[PDB]
């Protein structure tokens, strides 16, 4: 089997590009086609905000005198943004802002390994003036969906009531697809060509993506060599 | 604040009761009964991974 190797990756914007690999044989462009699209749906370093200590409020189902959307809202707008990190595997941010306006997501205390992709992403709003709120954002980075409920056994004792605790969606990709067609080599009975076309958040890059998967692929194939 | 201080009367003789509220998110899993308006009914069997 005459090995595959990666054409130019077709990088066109953060939100969505497209990996292509030239040198695939009868029939395997099908084959690591649903197989990677597994890895990429499954396995997957993604950030998610986890922790939200809030400084008036002690439960979600509050609404602090002075913000606008109620606090469980608030908090899914937080599942709504988008965020890559790059060392730490655990940081805290900060939201402090008091006085009426939209809070996107650059006044909060934006951390040098924190970098958001949409900066414009409004998260809620403010009605009042003098209403300072300030609350420390706990995102960390595993993968996978990865809910409190099946965290809640541990619980790390949350006897502290300031402490809300939101949904961890390790989830970069939005929609794969993978292209399969005719590959145009001059020299060879027939031959492949996948242009995978993968939607992301805008959190985790291709390439960095498909070594990774490569790397879990690795491990996979370990033990099938090894009966 | 009249309604407030004196409007806790309950019921003759227990006066003070003690009303505490639990709010419990319920969701989506494998056995839920889901249907339309049109009449079709349902119950998911396996709720699978967006893979497939």
């Amino acid at each position: 089997f005459l090995k595959p190797r990666l054409v130019d990756i077709e990088q066109v914007s953060s939100t969505h590009a497209k990996v292509t690999l030239e040198p695939l044989e009868r029939g395997f462009g099908h084959t690591l086609g649903n197989a990677l699209r597994r890895i990429l749906l499954s396995s997957m370093p993604g950030c998610a905000v986890t922790e939200v200590e809030i400084d008036g409020v002690l439960h979600e189902y509050s609404t602090k005198e002075g913000v606008q959307e109620d606090i469980l809202e608030i908090l899914l707008n937080l599942k709504g943004l988008a965020v890559r990190v790059q060392g730490k595997d655990e940081v805290i941010l900060t939201l402090n802002k008091s006085g009426i306006g939209p809070v996107t997501a650059a006044d909060i205390t934006h951390d040098g390994d924190v970098e958001i992709v949409k900066p414009q992403h409004v998260i809620c709003h403010l009605t009042d003036e003098n209403a300072s709120i300030s609350m420390r954002i706990k995102v960390q980075r595993g993968r996978g969906y990865v809910p409190a409920s099946t965290r809640i056994h541990s619980e790390e004792d949350e006897r502290p009531i300031g402490r809300l605790l939101v949904d961890a969606c390790y989830s970069p990709v939005e929609r794969i697809a993978y292209n399969v067609e005719a590959a145009r080599v001059e020299q060879r009975t027939d031959l492949d060509k996948l242009v995978i076309e993968m939607e992301t958040n805008g959190t985790i890059d291709p390439e960095e993506a498909i070594r990774r998967a490569a790397t879990i692929l690795a491990e996979q194939l370990e033990a099938f060599v090894d009966l | 604040r009249r309604k407030i201080t004196q409007g806790d009367d309950l019921a003759p003789g227990v006066l003070k009761i003690v009303k505490v509220y639990l709010a419990v998110k319920r969701r989506i899993q494998p056995g839920d009964k889901m249907a339309g308006r049109h009449g079709n009914k349902g119950v998911i069997s396996k709720i699978n991974p967006i893979e497939d």
